[PDB]
């Protein structure tokens, strides 16, 4: 029960912000949402030109 | 308390009230408010402790106050008009007078000061009179007075007054504060609406007055003045404790009940007029009254607080006050919701 | 319009000014309310006086008279203070905070 | 203080930094000129002295909020070359919250304020572009 | 018996009993005659006859 | 906001007008729901009081039915009246100004252009 | 809101203060009860926004 | 289930340490808590990081 | 289960019809509503929004003691 | 790190702090009517003047 | 086992002036 | 739906006079009458909608989460007759009562016609959840979990409702058929912008979105089995069916408006699922795993896809099944046990034969084992979403391994090894335990071959 | 409810029945005083209604069938487990003495509406003025701590103060020696087991802080043991007395109606006796609550209203 | 010092001890097989039975099939008159008034 | 009865049923009316559907 209460329940009560906690949470918070939105939009955006300029094969891609 | 001297004196309030209501001159609105705090002063001295004094001279302050502010709009009215009629002034000092005058007696923010202290220090009885009563004859003045009213005004008293009752009452643990706290942002609320549709105004008014008479009948009833006393209250009456749950779910306007009724449709002349961060301020302000509801809530019912040895004895004998039009303020403080357009008779 | 009108707003001012921010007892505010009383009579009989409407002299003795009563009301509230602390001091109405 | 607004937004954004800054200024003096009165009135000072020093401790920390948000305000929209834009009100708006909370010896608090005055002042944006109208006059 | 005191309540009001009745039916008829009246003024003003 | 309609005839809860338009039944679905909130009324009543809810009290709760179904359907009178002068005076305004409110050409769907946005 | 009840059941009680240009003992005049006539003359009936308009 | 026998705040000087060690039964030198970084760990222990 | 149970697809059709016909009456109405009560609100000639004016019948018509009026 | 402190600190622990702190600047008054009526005094010259509520 | 309720220490926070 | 909701109606009298023994039975019994009724909603059409008035429809969406709910009542009210049998009679009824209320809440909601009585009865739903949890809930913190719950919904919801009230008032009506038919594009505007974030964050609280996610580890937690169960499997595809009404009103805004909301939830459901490889907590646990679920709904329903579509409807039905299920075993273990420690309680194989079959059949129903329906749903949604972009397969890729690493572990820790030896009343199973095992189960394994019904209104 | 402001409108005056013969007359002493019967013969010489110790049972004997409640339902204290162990764990001390002071304070209530009501003189033993020489004389012994003795002061200076002394008291001078041979004598099988400093401890309570202040507040007449017998001599002395003291002098018509709707109102009496102030020798949890008012909600004769009992033989109930 | 009074925790309620047949409904025997009677019928041999048996017998959902024997019609028309299989506009271009540039 | 409650929901279900059709009743304003389904109504027959 001790080992349950301290995992669960006692992690907020003993938390100070600082550097160190301010700077794990911004690289690993949101650094990979901004990375995956990125190269999503690139991706994205790369197959709306090629789709809208008429190069891609969706000859039988009716089902989307 | 004599029972003649306290039906004279009753009667004196009504008709003070009424004159108010029913008159076509501004020196008859002025007698109808003179005689009213005059005869709902020895209201306030019931008791007879020390604590009345003081609630009855702050309260005595401030409305002989208000009421001098409210000549000198009537005098600077008759200055720039030239004749008695109530209806739009003819000025705008006049108009200013007179909506900060009005905002003094019915405890607007920043003139509320007296509001949460008078009604901590005067019986149930009087602080529902206060409470309900009292706040009737000012919408009338305010309502008869629309065209004329500043805009800005108005709308930062009416913003000041449900972020300042919302704040002030999410500390308090008295029952007595919370009450006169959640008077003033309910009064701010539907002031917010006045300029645009005072249909809405006055079924807010009357939304809130009966809920307000409901929440006070019941503290009579329970005879509990604080937070741990309705905790309590559980072992001598659950049915008690039940309705007070019913009925502060309705006070936080969440549906289905009836305190959802106006707020909403407050906000259904917000968005008509092209006004669309305001209805969402006051709906956070309305957030904010909902936790310290479900605050009270959480002490009340929803919990089982401990309870001392006594009850025993309590549980021998029944409630023998005289719990007078509790049930049909309840009902209609719950399930009038399908009768909403019920307020096309307020028009 | 006339000077003596402006006189009287800004004898109501001053009025007011001493009404709010008092530090003596209560009978300093009663007699800054009698100040508000003084002005608000001599402006409307002033008013009623110079457009000659004859009716409206009902509207100056009357705006006496009845918060005349309401200032004994205020009064005898006093002489409650007097029986209670002894001194009718505001700053022993320090008592409905808590 | 309603014509001071018009004269903070009679100035371009973006096009001269002097006015704009002065305009904050005179708005953030005159909050916390509100602000410090309300605080002497309501809580009452221990002496004139320390009254004084309250009064002027909230004038000036609001002073220079304005002034930090307008400079800052400014030079992103004069760096980004694009008036219309609520990016250049969100740096001004974490700019003044960081000021606030270098002021107010904390950092945590800093962060907070950069992200709610920035959130605000991109909304007073919004209103402004849009026409975002919150005193609405009654129109039906 | 077995309360050793009578309850106020132990016997039944009568008098309240047969006013409460006599309310009863009188608002019942009253509202039953207008709402004939009323449905008997409606035909007769827009000639549903 | 109809403060210059009822002021020719003041302090009227149901005029004589109001007699022209058809009256509820007796069997409107909020009439009974405003009789079940009377029932609702009574059996608090009697929950309160600590007495037998469904046996106690039958003159009582009949009196609640019967006062609140009388002040439903006077209530429902009054709101059926009000909604009458409503849309009868829009109507009204609607026919004798028809140069602010002109007819619009609804136009065909064979020539009018819609924007389409694909989805992919 | 503003019951009427003056006018309900038919009663002055302070209509004849409201105005300047009302009735008046041996009818003595105002400085201005022409002006007053011709301003109600011309305000009546006709709604508040298009009197002041 | 008691409060005093559940896990609290980081301890500092040497008799709340004790403290700790009588609650977690373990001695008070092998009694090493996680260092205060302000992560959430409390007042728990650190084992020598070994498998089972 | 056609038979017993089921509608038939005209009866909802039709129904769906007049559901769709009162829907679009309702909502034409609601709209004629909100622009005749923003045009006469702008205006202030129409039935509503009619703030009461001085009552022309209290003026006294009796010649009075000085005729220079 | 993430799911049990800083989601938890952004949007409710924030919001629950400020609502807290200046709830108890609102309700720390003395009860002293004078602050009051100067407060009242304060505000009639701020809408008069400072605001310009009366044009 | 049974449903928890609140105990002493609630009351106590919940039974002062000053919440 | 004036067929369903009188007998709900009817029901509450029939629970609040009964005697003190025969609630449960006649409860049951004509709970499961009115579930059986519940299946003439099927007489749909490929193109039209079932309207019966000018307040309630049902087309092919609305229709199998109507079916679940009032199939889902009677299994509540067997899931939570036992850890009620000490209780008071009144408290009794009072707790049926609040069952039988939310269940004609939930009917009245799923068919609104309109959307402004899609919202006001959206809202009323909140009143019998969070009286269940701040009542008959068993853990201490309960009051903060009710509170967070209902504050969530609440700052979300009031946004909605000044979005709507301004749609009405701009166009003219809120009806879902003439929306249909007098439907507007709204242009790249920040007033559009907010329209759609007012339009949308309500729903995204209650399915939840991840990072709006921490009203569900706790309110999933400390609620009893009914409070869970309603949790779990009815109001996030309240939510999601809220927000496939409202989409349909924000095109095409929303083709480059929901590039963050979207991509929020398609790394959120990796880390949180990652947060079940590391829970000490089994309701914790199962928690996380709707969370999962509800993202992939989520991303679905954005992308706006119909295929998309059917995986999302799909998905919704079987997990809620899945995880009223999942429910209902923490809460047989929990019950055995006294503890809710998932390290605690090891090797019910050997204790538990049919336990353990009933543990193995819901650990391969939750991590999509064909062709159950939530294999169908989740493939559609892969194959919607490969459809949109390539890169995000692996997005979605090792989602299928971390979901089998924590399912079958969590199969694995309560059943498979030595048996704990201070542990010794571990009854046999009860009859009633498996009876609303086989009650949640089969008709999930029934439906996986007829899947044609819960596809979605456009099959 | 019978009586109200309406009765009082129509002429229903409290002093028109208050002739010189209404008098509230309270007996006290020691443990064993031997006043428990001369009381009683001042009930046969002034005509005066006589009630007597307010005992546990006394709530359970007021109403209902009258028959005497389990200590479950009511009181949860016996004398006996005093007197056995003083310094209990489970605190019966402090909980016998409240609970007590709570059923004198019923009774002091049904004395005031009987007196107030039918105009008849009413005489009781120890008050609710006089049971605090009693909770003094157990923190003088250690019997209690000091957080129950300033809880019981707050708890009467909340609840005295909407009353009235009684006319005229009398005290039975009985010293130790006497007290504890009558105790002895008695044959009860558990009163000995007292010490004698408990009543040294009440006889000290009694000459040292009641007397000074009933010798001001109200008429006080002292007697030692064998002048308690002669009943002449006492009814002598109380009907020659010139009341002058007490704050009876100064009572009309509306304070006393305002007192009798007051002790009408019986939760009224007993809303401030059991505050809020969690001391641990009081207080009670959720559960047992629970189940003690589930178990005594089943009891016959109290599950309804008096009137609106079925399983009990009460007819018409539907047409109430 | 002692705190509240307060009840021991009870303990857990072994049902099979009571009775060797119960099932974990109800303490007495009769209305738990009631129970056990009441759920087997109206859970399995009511409601799922004939639900399958509905379920299974839909008259022609959707108009589905309907749309195949549609389909079985429409290419026997269109390969009869020498018509395309499927236009590529889906309304009449006819019919159609371009923005004119 | 001694069984009445076991047919309260039932009875309440059919009667609420007829209301339905009731509200059937309120809802044809447009029967054979529609452009797919107006034909000549048959003999003996005085509604396509009631
Ligand atoms: N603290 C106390 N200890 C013992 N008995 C008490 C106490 N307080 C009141 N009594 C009552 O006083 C009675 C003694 O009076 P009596 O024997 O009638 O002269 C006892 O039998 C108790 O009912």
């Amino acid at each position: 029960i001790r080992w349950t209460c301290a995992r669960s329940a006692n992690v907020y009560p003993n938390f100070r912000p600082n550097t160190k906690t301010s700077l794990l949470g911004a690289l690993f918070g949101i650094g990979p949402l901004i990375f995956w939105y990125y190269v999503f939009k690139t991706d994205r955006d790369r197959k709306e030109k090629l789709i809208q300029e008429g190069k891609l094969d969706r000859t039988f891609n009716i089902s989307y | 308390m004599n029972p003649i001297i306290l039906i004279i004196i009753l009667m004196t309030v009504m008709l003070g009230t009424i004159i108010v209501m029913i008159s076509t001159h501004w020196l008859l609105i002025w007698i109808g408010f003179e005689m009213n705090m005059l005869a709902i002063i020895p209201i306030m001295m019931k008791k007879h402790n020390p604590r009345a004094t003081e609630a009855s001279t702050k309260y005595f302050l401030t409305q002989s106050t208000a009421s001098m502010l409210l000549m000198m709009a009537i005098i600077i009215n008759l200055m720039f008009s030239g004749q008695w009629t109530v209806m739009k002034l003819f000025n705008p000092m006049a108009s200013m007078l007179m909506t900060m005058a009005l905002a003094m007696k019915l405890g607007m923010a920043p003139f509320h000061f007296w509001v949460p202290e008078v009604t901590q220090g005067i019986p149930l009885s009087s602080g529902l009179i206060l409470l309900t009563w009292q706040k009737l004859a000012p919408m009338s003045v305010l309502y008869q007075i629309l065209p004329s009213i500043n805009l800005d005004l108005i709308l930062t008293l009416s913003i000041l007054s449900i972020t300042i009752g919302g704040w002030g009452g999410l500390n308090q643990t008295q029952l007595r504060k919370i009450m006169a706290y959640s008077s003033i942002a309910h009064m701010g609320w539907m002031t917010a609406v006045l300029l645009y549709n005072p249909t809405m105004t006055l079924l807010n008014l009357i939304i809130y007055i009966i809920m307000t008479s409901t929440m006070f009948t019941l503290f009579m009833a329970n005879s509990t003045t604080t937070t741990l006393s309705l905790s309590h209250t559980w072992n001598k009456a659950p049915i008690m404790t039940i309705l007070v749950l019913i009925t502060l779910l309705s006070m936080g306007g969440l549906p289905p009940l009836s305190g959802f009724m106006p707020k909403w449709m407050i906000i259904q002349e917000m968005t008509k007029n092209d006004s669309i961060i305001l209805p969402t301020l006051m709906a956070i302000t309305a957030l904010l009254n909902l936790y310290f509801y479900m605050r009270l809530t959480y002490s009340t019912a929803l919990t089982m607080f401990p309870s001392t040895n006594n009850m025993k004895m309590k549980w021998q004998f029944p409630t023998t006050k005289r719990m007078t039009l509790l049930p049909t303020m309840t009902v209609l403080s719950t399930m009038l919701l399908p009768l909403t357009p019920i307020l096309s008779i307020l028009e | 319009m006339s000077l003596v009108y402006m006189n009287i707003m800004m004898a109501f001012t001053v009025s007011l000014t001493g009404l709010l921010m008092y530090r003596s007892h209560l009978m300093s505010s009663l007699l800054c309310l009698e100040g508000m009383m003084l002005s608000l009579f001599i402006l409307a009989t002033l008013m009623i006086l110079n457009s000659h409407f004859t009716l409206a002299s009902m509207m100056p003795i009357i705006l006496l008279v009845f918060a005349a009563c309401e200032a004994a009301l205020g009064l005898s509230l006093l002489v409650m203070v007097s029986n209670t602390y002894g001194t009718d001091y505001v700053q022993n109405l320090n008592l409905l905070q808590c | 203080a309603k014509t001071l607004l018009h004269q903070y937004w009679d100035i371009p954004e973006g096009t001269e930094c002097h006015r704009k800054t002065y305009a904050a200024t005179s708005i953030g003096g005159a909050s916390g000129l509100v602000v410090s009165a309300y605080s002497v009135a309501l809580k009452t000072p221990t002496s004139f002295l320390e009254g004084v020093a309250r009064t002027g401790r909230y004038t000036f920390t609001a002073a220079a909020i304005g002034a930090i948000f307008g400079l800052t305000s400014c030079i992103s929209a004069q760096v980004r070359e694009k008036p219309d834009d609520p990016l250049n009100y969100l740096i001004g708006g974490c700019a003044g919250g960081l000021t606030l909370g270098a002021r107010t010896r904390s950092y945590g608090i800093g962060a907070a304020a950069c992200a709610y005055m920035g959130l605000t002042a991109a909304l007073v944006k919004m209103g402004q572009l849009e026409g975002w109208k919150v005193f609405a006059e009654p129109k039906v | 018996k077995f309360y050793i005191q009578e309850p106020p309540h132990g016997s039944p009001n009568w008098l309240k009993v047969g006013l409460t009745l006599g309310t009863s039916a009188f608002l019942w008829i009253y509202l039953i005659k207008q709402h004939n009246e009323d449905v008997l003024e409606y035909k007769r003003r827009n000639g549903l006859e | 906001m109809m403060t210059g309609r009822q002021a020719r005839a003041p302090l009227q809860f149901l005029p004589d007008e109001a007699r022209s338009l058809p009256p509820p039944k007796l069997t409107d679905p909020r009439l009974a729901y405003i009789g079940f909130l009377g029932y609702c009324s009574g059996l608090i009543d009697n929950a309160i009081r600590r007495r037998p809810v469904l046996s106690a009290g039958l003159h009582r709760q009949f009196l609640y039915i019967t006062s609140f179904v009388f002040v439903g359907y006077y209530l429902l009178k009054r709101q059926d009246y009000m909604y009458a002068v409503r849309d009868h005076d829009m109507f009204s305004y609607i026919k004798s100004h028809p140069e602010d409110f002109p007819e619009k050409d609804k136009k065909t769907y064979r020539e009018v252009f819609e924007e389409f946005h694909p989805v992919r | 809101p503003f019951f009427d009840v003056q006018k309900k059941l038919g009663v002055d009680l302070d209509h004849w203060m409201t105005i300047q240009s009302a009735e008046q003992p041996h009818r003595i005049p105002a400085r201005c009860h022409a002006f007053e006539k011709e301003w109600i003359e011309c305000a009546h009936g006709i709604g508040s926004i298009r009197a002041e308009k | 289930i008691t409060k005093d026998m559940l896990p609290g705040p980081y301890p500092k000087t040497p008799e709340e340490r004790a403290a700790a060690a009588k609650k977690y039964n373990m001695r008070v030198e092998d009694y090493e808590p996680y260092p205060d970084d302000g992560m959430g760990y409390g007042d728990y222990p650190k084992l020598p990081d070994r498998s089972q | 289960i056609a038979r017993t149970f089921f509608d038939a697809p005209e009866k909802n059709y039709e129904r769906t019809m007049a559901i769709l016909q009162i829907e679009s009456e309702k909502a034409e109405l609601r709209l004629k509503e909100l622009e005749v009560r923003r045009l006469m609100r702008a205006k202030g000639d129409g039935p509503w929004f009619q703030y009461p004016t001085i009552d022309k019948a209290l003026i006294d018509h009796s010649p009075k003691a000085t005729p220079d009026n | 790190l993430l799911d049990l402190i800083w989601l938890e600190t952004i949007l409710p622990k924030t919001i629950s702090l400020a609502q807290m702190k200046m709830s108890t600047t609102i309700t720390s008054q003395k009860g002293l009517i004078k602050l009051y009526f100067l407060s009242f005094l304060i505000t009639i010259l701020i809408s008069t003047t400072l605001l310009n509520f009366h044009e | 086992a049974r449903q928890w309720q609140p105990d002493v220490e609630w009351a106590e926070q919940y039974g002062g002036a000053v919440m | 739906m004036l067929k369903y909701i009188i007998p709900t109606m009817m029901l509450m009298p029939l629970t609040w006079l009964s005697k003190n023994s025969m609630i449960w039975i006649n409860t049951t019994l004509h709970s499961l009458l009115i579930s059986l009724t519940s299946l003439l909603l099927l007489n749909q059409f490929g193109d039209n909608s079932l309207n019966f008035s000018l307040t309630f429809f049902s087309d092919s969406l609305s229709t199998p989460l109507l079916i679940l709910t009032m199939w889902l009542l009677p299994l509540m009210l067997m899931a939570s007759q036992h850890h009620l049998s000490k209780e008071n009679l009144a408290r009794k009824k009072l707790f049926i009562s609040m069952l039988i209320l939310l269940q004609l809440f939930l009917i009245m909601t799923f068919t609104a016609t309109e959307l402004i009585f899609f919202y006001i009865m959206f809202e009323a739903t909140l009143v019998p959840t969070l009286i269940i949890i701040t009542r008959w809930g068993n853990q201490t913190e309960r009051l903060n979990a009710g509170l967070y719950f209902l504050f969530y919904t609440l700052a979300g919801s009031l946004p909605l409702l000044v979005a709507l009230i301004y749609i009405q008032n701009t166009m003219g009506s809120l009806n879902f058929l003439i929306l249909q038919y007098w439907v507007q594009p709204m242009p790249n505007s920040w007033s559009n912008t907010f329209m759609w974030l007012a339009c949308m964050m309500a729903f995204m609280v209650k399915m939840p979105l991840y990072g709006l996610h921490l009203w569900l580890p706790k309110a999933h937690v400390e609620a009893p089995i009914a409070g869970s169960m309603v949790l779990a499997a009815i109001l996030l595809k309240l939510g999601g069916y809220g927000m496939m009404r409202i989409t349909l009103l924000l095109n095409p805004i929303t083709d480059f408006m929901a590039y963050p909301f979207i991509m929020l939830s398609l790394w959120g459901m990796i880390m949180t699922s990652s947060i079940c490889l590391r829970q000490t907590d089994l309701k914790s646990l199962i928690a996380y795993s709707s969370v999962s679920h509800m993202a992939l709904v989520i991303v679905a329903i954005l992308i706006q896809t119909p295929w998309s579509y059917m995986g999302a409807t799909a998905l919704m039905i079987a997990h809620g099944l899945t995880s009223s299920m999942l429910f209902c075993l923490a809460n047989s273990n929990y019950e055995r046990v006294h503890s809710r420690t998932m390290i605690l309680a090891r090797g019910l194989q050997t204790l538990l034969p049919l336990m353990a079959a009933w543990w193995l059949l819901a650990s391969l129903t939750n991590l999509a084992l064909p062709p159950s329906i939530n294999l169908i749903g989740e493939l559609f949604v892969v194959m919607s979403t490969f459809s949109w972009s390539n890169i995000t397969i692996i997005l979605m890729g090792l989602n299928m391994v971390i979901t089998a690493l924590y399912s079958l572990y969590m199969l694995i820790t309560t059943q498979r090894g030595k048996h704990t030896h201070h542990i010794n009343n571990i009854l046999p199973s009860f009859t009633r335990e498996n009876a609303l095992m086989s009650l949640h189960m089969l008709p999930l394994l029934l439906l996986s071959l007829n899947p044609k019904i819960i596809l979605g209104p456009l099959y | 409810l019978q009586y109200g402001p309406l009765a009082y409108i129509l002429g229903e005056k409290t002093t028109k029945k208050m002739t010189e013969n209404s008098k509230l007359i309270t007996v006290d002493g020691n443990i064993c005083s031997g006043k428990s019967k001369l009381a009683k013969e001042v009930a046969e010489k002034l005509g005066l209604k006589h009630f007597p110790e307010a005992g546990i049972h006394y709530a359970d004997s007021t109403t209902g069938d009258g028959k005497p409640l389990p200590v479950r339902f009511s009181g949860n204290c016996s004398l006996e487990k005093f007197y056995d162990d003083p310094k209990s764990n489970d605190g019966n001390s402090y909980r016998l003495q409240a609970w007590l002071y709570a059923s004198r304070l019923l009774q002091y209530a049904d004395a005031l509406e009987h007196l107030l009501s039918t105009g008849q003189g009413v005489v009781l033993e120890r008050s609710i003025y006089s049971d605090f020489v009693f909770l003094e004389a157990m923190y003088r012994q250690g019997f209690i701590r000091k957080q129950c003795v300033d809880h019981y002061n707050q708890v009467k200076k909340v609840t005295v103060c909407e009353y009235l002394p009684p006319h005229v008291v009398i005290y039975v001078d009985v010293p130790v020696s006497e007290v504890q041979s009558r105790i002895q004598k008695k044959g009860n099988p558990h009163e000995m087991k007292i010490t004698s400093a408990y009543l040294q401890d009440i006889e000290n309570v009694y000459k040292g802080t009641f007397l000074p202040e009933m010798s001001e507040k109200c008429e006080v007449l002292q007697y030692s043991a064998w002048e308690a017998e002669d009943a002449e001599k006492v009814v002598e002395d109380i009907q020659y007395l010139k009341y002058d003291k007490g704050p009876w002098l100064d009572q009309d018509d509306r304070k006393l109606h305002n007192l009798r709707m007051l002790v009408q109102d019986k939760l009224e009496v007993l809303n401030y006796t059991s505050i809020p102030v969690f001391l641990p020798e009081v207080t009670i949890g959720a559960h047992q609550s629970d189940r003690v008012f589930q178990e005594f909600t089943e009891l016959p004769g109290r599950k309804y209203r008096a009137g609106y009992n079925e399983d009990v033989g009460d007819k018409w109930i539907w047409l109430k | 010092t002692l705190r509240w009074q307060e009840d021991p925790e009870p303990e857990d309620e072994n049902l099979y001890e009571k009775n060797p047949d119960s099932h974990g409904y109800d303490k007495d025997p009769a209305v738990d097989v009631w129970n056990m009677r009441v759920v087997f019928f109206f859970g399995f041999s009511i409601v799922l039975v004939l639900g399958s048996t509905f379920v299974a017998y839909l008259p022609d959902y959707r108009m589905q099939e309907w749309a195949r024997r549609e389909a079985e019609r429409l290419v026997k028309y269109r390969e009869a008159h020498g018509l395309p299989l499927m236009e590529s506009n889906c309304f009449d271009p006819s019919k159609i008034q371009l923005p004119e540039d | 009865r001694d069984h009445w409650i076991h047919v309260l929901v039932p009875v309440g279900f059919v009667f609420g049923y007829y209301l339905d059709r009731k509200n059937d009743e309120k809802l044809a304003a447009f029967r054979n009316k529609s452009l797919l389904y107006k034909r000549e109504l048959k003999p003996q027959e005085e509604v396509t559907w009631k």
